[PDB]
């Protein structure tokens, strides 16, 4: 199909990331409610980071986005873990694979 | 048996986590001496594949660059690189394709401890793979060439994640490269596949299904971001976008090119930026799933081997046969 | 799965609303970048209707659903159809039938 | 000789739109008077079919309802009805599926035209159709059964439209009706199937693709619209969304129930209440998406029904098999 190109590409580019951002916070939005009902235990990276280690060994310092890494994905990506022990062995997988 | 080798070759007790355990690891005197000697001979021997790739880089007229490839695992990444980046490809032919900073050159040494064969599995090596392959991607930072120039390097990690990205321009900057940046995808049950096709007798890691999906999910959520930096900064390099069509070509989706912004193909660029979280794990391979991704590949042999590599696992679920393939040894 | 009840279940179909509204709106957003690109004719309602009738017969009186209704088909679900004598065709086929 | 039955059977010229057309066809002496007559006579065989259902619907102690099933071509209604409403399944045995509110009850008759075979199009006598569809449900309005109850009526439209949703409230509200409303939803693949198995000898209408597609755009985008006025106003009547499981079974997805909302499937709600405007149009029927469908239907009779069905326009797309199979007498 033809290229996008200057001003429209601009454009698409702006609308497609709000578009994203949109789908992004509403995945999480949605996932609490449907946590809550089903009595998924509450997230706490603190509790969690007593069980595995969510630096990347020091790489990531951010604690807003250490925060919103395993939050997000203990949420939206695992809807049927229930806890955060159980939750704790797949992260502990993720960091035995680059 | 499985403690990692970090365990097994460490002295003393291992502290638990950065920046205690980081710096024990650091530390030489932390080892046995044959460990000791083993991480020295690698670094060595990846030390002078990133040379020779740099040299090559240089003398066909490259100024210092970080090549960067971006994207999920088994996205078919190599394949970008021989016919995309023709500079790239003619020093990665002179190396065999090494030289690379990546998390997992040191693995398969690492894994078979001069033995002559396997004896540790991915998992259990991988700590110290990453130690080393951070000492490797360190004494790079600021390794110099022949012309005294700083040496162009080849980062091929998954860089999803934002804070990753933000690093490696920030190496850039600190040391006076371009980043010269490719972003490969393809979809989810192509890295599946891809995975389930990679051979323990071959060097490429085998990982579990929540490793590539989580990495699939990381690479497509943070994608825009990497493009926003580029539209930003047009001194920064430059950034080529490249996904899969519906027959397995990768074709180019979005570039930024000279700080110039172009979306090629807006209907991918439209899908290969969000994860499309509609689930696969538990989705079974039978005859039918089989027959449909032989129905889009048209070239013999890759049809052969995929058919090959899912055929052993038919019955199960993506989710167990990516479990029962990372488990070989 | 467990039925979502009471205010969980008002709040998943709050957010629900929330998410298919920004992407109602995304849709026509990006189709209206693409069409500016393509150089697909600008939507018209006066001069589409001077090939159709967009009432229902009568039926729908309320201009700015009428408006809505061809003006998002057109971009959003004829992105290819490029003119508005090609999609009178179409619009003709839908009062052809239910 | 593609002129509508209205062109043909209306005498002098035809004024082009609302209010201009609609009025000249509302006049008989604007017909022919074997047109007029055979309107008299279809619409007095409608009337009779509706106080029928009507009357059984009171005797079974119903209030007087207005029951709509909501929802696109070949959904599966009518399987719905039968299951999920009983007292309405009741009544509709007893006339044998005539007797609702459908701008196709007309339409068979029509092109008969008391001649002993079909000689017009669906699309030819549509208007017309349509206009006697418009007549009937006015006189169902105010219309009483035998102890001068409001009579139940059934409307099975797509009713997808906000203004269409709107009209029927308005309909139930004025005249003392409850809304007893099931909407019903399938992937459009599934509408698009079952369209092609539709015979040209039986009554269902075959529309084209567009028809279809349109159709599922619409009734999953005005959805939730529906659903909150359920919501808002306990007496309105009652609601039940009806999705369609994998395996092709229907599932209850959410509901307003004496005012009580609930979401009994919610990953099915999330589906079903957005287009998924990712097209089908172009997509080729071949064997593999042949074999993909019956993979996915575990009852034999319909499994070789959809397939025969299916394999008729092999190589087809599913808009020109659709278009063939509408353009059938």
């Amino acid at each position: 199909m033809k290229t996008l190109t200057g001003a429209d590409a601009l454009e698409f580019h702006k609308k497609l990331k709000e578009r994203n951002k949109a789908l992004h916070a509403s995945d999480l939005e949605l996932a609490l409610v449907h946590a809550d009902a089903v009595g998924k235990e509450r997230f706490d990276l603190e509790e969690l980071e007593k069980i595995c280690d969510t630096s990347d060994a020091g790489r990531l310092t951010d604690a807003k986005e250490r925060n919103d890494i395993y939050e997000r994905m203990y949420y939206v990506e695992y809807p049927n873990v229930m806890t955060l022990k159980e939750f704790a062995h797949i992260v502990e997988t993720l960091f035995s694979w680059s | 048996q499985r403690k990692g080798t970090d365990e097994i070759y460490g002295l003393g007790s291992l502290p638990s986590a950065g920046p205690g355990r980081w710096e024990y690891l650091a530390n030489p005197g932390n080892w046995h001496p044959e460990r000791r000697k083993l991480h020295e001979k690698l670094l060595d021997q990846a030390r002078s594949s990133a040379l020779t790739l740099a040299e090559s880089l240089e003398s066909d007229g490259c100024q210092p660059t970080l090549f960067a490839l971006r994207g999920n695992t088994a996205t078919g990444k190599t394949r970008i690189a021989t016919k995309k980046i023709p500079v790239l490809a003619a020093a990665l032919k002179k190396t065999a394709g090494k030289g690379c900073v990546n998390p997992d050159v040191f693995k398969s040494s690492l894994a078979k401890s001069e033995t002559g064969a396997k004896i540790f599995s991915s998992a259990q090596v991988h700590s110290e793979s990453s130690f080393l392959a951070d000492r490797f991607e360190g004494g790079l930072r600021s390794q110099k060439t022949g012309s005294g120039a700083i040496a162009s390097i080849v980062v091929d990690k998954r860089l999803s994640r934002e804070y990753e990205i933000d690093s490696y321009i920030q190496l850039a900057k600190e040391t006076g490269r371009k980043v010269e940046l490719c972003d490969i995808d393809a979809p989810l049950e192509n890295s599946l596949v891809g995975v389930l096709q990679r051979k323990p007798e071959g060097e490429d890691p085998r990982p579990p299904y929540p490793v590539v999906s989580s990495g699939f999910v990381a690479v497509r959520s943070n994608r825009m971001y990497v493009i926003d930096r580029f539209i930003a900064d047009p001194s920064l390099g430059n950034y080529r976008l490249f996904g899969t069509a519906e027959d397995g070509e990768k074709v180019m989706v979005a570039s930024v090119i000279g700080g110039e912004f172009s979306v090629e193909n807006a209907e991918l660029y439209e899908k290969i930026t969000s994860p499309q979280l509609s689930d696969l794990a538990d989705k079974v391979i039978d005859k039918e799933l089989i027959d449909r991704l032989e129905n889009n590949i048209a070239d013999p042999e890759r049809a052969a081997k995929t058919r090959a590599a899912l055929e052993k696992y038919s019955g199960k679920s993506w989710s167990a046969a990516l479990a029962a393939h990372s488990e070989l040894i």
